[PDB]
């Protein structure tokens, strides 16, 4: 039994990748959010990714194909390098906490933009030391929590 | 929601992805 609320976040990660709402996921559009993650995927690579999990051999992905996407490739959990590895993606500036400011800008840029009062949300759940910043072990212990 | 831990996942998800 799929709730309406986990099918809002598989709706809005789809729609993160599908920027255009045409209801596909194009290797332009995956190739966007992997370069505005730092990566640098070559379009052959794209549609690899794309072939994997493209079911109805259309060259594209749809809702479905990308569900199984995420059930494949999110196969449970954040070892320790790829946790460090998003980590490095919100400290913009590298300096080992990251900010208000840093998470806004860094969710805008991946496409998903909050009220302001949203993002302070998020800093203050996850700040557990007090100093209105998150770090690292800060960032690991909030991937825990419900 | 936790959009949080959300985008860290889908973070995940390209980093998987970008073999
Ligand atoms: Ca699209
Ligand atoms: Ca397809
Ligand atoms: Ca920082
Ligand atoms: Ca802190």
């Amino acid at each position: 039994q799929l709730t309406e609320e986990q099918i809002a976040e598989f709706k809005e990660a789809f729609s993160l990748f599908d920027k255009d709402g045409d209801g596909t996921i194009t290797t332009k559009e995956l190739g966007t959010v992997m370069r505005s993650l730092g990566q640098n995927p070559t379009e052959a690579e794209l549609q690899d990714m794309i072939n994997e999990v493209d079911a109805d051999g259309n060259g594209t992905i749809d809702f479905p194909e990308f569900l199984t996407m995420m059930a494949r490739k999110m196969k449970d959990t954040d070892s320790e390098e790829e946790i460090r590895e998003a980590f490095r993606v919100f400290d913009k500036d590298g300096n080992g906490y990251i900010s208000a400011a840093e998470l806004r800008h860094v969710m805008t840029n991946l496409g998903e933009k909050l009220t302001d009062e949203e993002v302070d949300e998020m800093i203050r759940e996850a700040d557990i030391d007090g100093d209105g910043q998150v770090n690292y072990e800060e960032f690991v212990q909030m991937m825990t929590a419900k | 929601r936790k959009k949080w831990k959300q985008s860290v996942r889908l973070i995940s998800l390209c980093q998987r992805l970008s073999r």
